[PDB]
RNA sequence: GUGGGAGAGGGUGGUGGAAUUCCCGGAGUAGCGGUGAAAUGCGCAGAUACCGGGAGGAACGCCGAUGGCGAAGGCAGCCACCUGGUCCACCCGUGACGCUGAGGCGCGAAAGCGUGGGGAGCAAACCGGAUUAGAUACCCGGGUAGUCCACGCCCUAAACGAUGCGCGCUAGGUCUCUGGGUCUCCUGGGGGCCGAAGCUAACGCGUUAAGCGCGCCGCCUGGGGAGUACGGCCGCAAGGC
């Protein structure tokens, strides 16, 4: 309830999951879906497909509100990032573009043990 | 003394008035720490790469004066008291390396 | 640093004559000029340890050549200490 | 890969340590604002040594910079 | 000496952007997380994902490597100041002023210790989840000392090229970093590889010698007991020699 038209959909990919976010052109959040959403839990939850039902969720819930348009932005490298991509695509949604702008550090924080092991 | 480039990049957003007034007190150090201003150059608004300050532009001021060692850093220090101010940087000269000549 | 001025205005002062630079004397004291910089700067810099290593060196070249100076001839030598600041 | 057109040679003399030059420095940025290798920048140990020093200025001015976000994928 | 060159060489001050955590606001809702699976754990006192603002700590992406600097340990965001070594050219000055080096003195990764400070992330111990025949572990969630700064101490190491330092002599090819030149290539300093002669148990080394020689230092003399005991010296201790 509030016509949005044109937004912007985050896609964050993971290992673990793929949580997509659609807000409005400002940044705030109109809708979200996610492997867990979806209703697989765990593992599954992060599969690639579990990614695809994730993101049309997200456009359908976000059509109501009257998106039409959108920027998708990607951030991870997890399984499924590509499938959002194309879902989202595939939603009628107007797809913009895409960017990558999964975060990286210019050598930060040390990482997790399981991270590190880099040398 | 030794050749330092000077550079400055304050406020864009400056009526004249403002403006000149900062720039009046970039002379006032300046001076005030041995600073002979060999030359100057004033490119003024530019489209930074990242926003400064929140502020999607900034005034730069480039300078070239000829001051002793022993100051720079306090003048750069002073130099950069002021708010208008945002950055400065106090490079030392060098003739230039051509390239693909 | 040491200024081209400044460092000549030592060789001057102790020259064995007109074109000299490297007699025993003329290096025993660009030496002194470069130690008593170093030894300056590292009062302060009391962590600086590899600028110290430069020092070490320094005194001990000097030491060499005031050795050497000490046994061709006792005078230039007993002439260079009392000029220089080295002894008490 | 890097099979291109190499950066340099596609430009004429320019002073390497001009830090305020953008309109010749952003070329031997990549897509995003990380620093071109000399594959791509076609320059020389000395030559991109001394690019390095000048793209950090600028980067630290504000003329260019750190990163930029990937278009398409 | 004079003129030139390169460099993450050291010390002080300042400073830049990315990311992480936390706090503040916004928008938003049921999950997030994590794994081989899971669970512990976090979330409706609204977490996760998203935008804006702030605080703070530690580290510096690309450049960047077959790279460079240092005597070694080791050293990479950027700026200035302070300071060490080193290379080439000129053949200008001194006139064997040299080499090595028991003791001595200094430096010396990490951990560790003392006092004060700091503490974002990480993480011995520890508190839990899981795996298992058990699991005082590997995997998961937490987490203190510590990791950071200062001053003082400790003095170890696969502290490695497992190759002490200096000098002279003995085919070349090729790649590379930095200087000079008549700048198709010559000549010098450094880093690699293939190789003459030669050496070597072999593997390999081979103008960056492990070759041919000279000087000086250090060190070895079957394994276990043992880097232990005693003594001595050093240390606050741990503990070192
Ligand atoms: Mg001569
Ligand atoms: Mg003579
Ligand atoms: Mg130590
Ligand atoms: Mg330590
Ligand atoms: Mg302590
Ligand atoms: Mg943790
Ligand atoms: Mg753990
Ligand atoms: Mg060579
Ligand atoms: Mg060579
Ligand atoms: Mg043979
Ligand atoms: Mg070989
Ligand atoms: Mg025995
Ligand atoms: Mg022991
Ligand atoms: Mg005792």
């Amino acid at each position: 309830k509030r016509q949005v038209a044109s937004g912007r959909a985050y896609i964050h990919a993971s290992y673990n999951n793929t949580i997509v976010t659609i807000t409005d052109p400002d940044g705030n959040p109109i809708t979200w879906s996610s492997g867990g959403v979806i209703g697989y839990k765990g593992s599954r939850k992060g599969t690639p497909y579990a990614a695809q039902l994730a993101a049309l969720d997200a456009a359908k819930k976000a059509m109501a509100y009257g998106m039409q348009s959108v920027d998708v932005i990607v951030r991870g490298t997890g399984a499924g990032r590509e499938q959002a991509i194309r879902a989202l695509q595939a939603s009628g949604l107007q797809v913009k573009s895409i960017v990558d702008d999964t975060p990286v550090p210019h050598n930060g924080c040390r990482p997790k043990k399981k991270f590190r092991k880099a040398s | 003394m030794r050749r330092y480039e000077v550079n400055i990049v304050l406020n864009p957003n400056l009526d004249q008035s403002q403006l000149a007034l900062e720039k009046e007190i970039i002379q006032r150090a300046l001076e005030n720490y041995g600073a002979r201003v060999e030359k100057v150059e004033e490119l003024g608004l530019r489209r930074l790469a990242y926003p400064i300050a929140k502020d999607p532009q900034g005034y730069f001021l480039w300078y070239q004066v000829e001051m002793p060692e022993d100051r720079v850093n306090d003048l750069a220090r002073e130099l950069r008291i002021r708010d208008n101010v945002r950055r400065v940087m106090v490079v030392k000269s060098q003739e230039p390396f051509l390239a693909n000549a | 640093p040491i200024t081209k001025e400044e460092k000549q205005k030592v060789i001057q002062e102790f020259a064995r004559f007109p074109g000299d630079t490297g007699s025993t004397e003329v290096q025993v004291a660009l030496l002194t000029l470069r130690i008593n910089r170093l030894s300056e700067h590292l009062k302060v810099h009391k962590k600086d340890h590899h600028s110290h290593r430069g020092l070490l060196m320094m005194v001990g070249q000097r030491r060499r050549l005031l050795r050497y100076l000490q046994r061709e001839d006792p005078e230039r030598y007993r002439a260079l200490i009392e000029k220089l600041g080295i002894r008490g | 890969p890097s099979r291109k057109a190499k950066v340099k040679a596609t430009l004429g003399e320019f002073d390497l340590r001009d830090y305020r030059n953008v309109e010749v420095l952003k070329r031997f940025l990549s897509e995003t604002g990380k620093i071109l290798p000399r594959r791509r920048t076609g320059l020389s140990g000395k030559e991109q040594r001394i690019l390095a020093k000048t793209i950090k200025r600028a980067r630290i001015l504000g003329l260019l910079p750190f990163t930029e976000k990937l278009v398409r994928k």
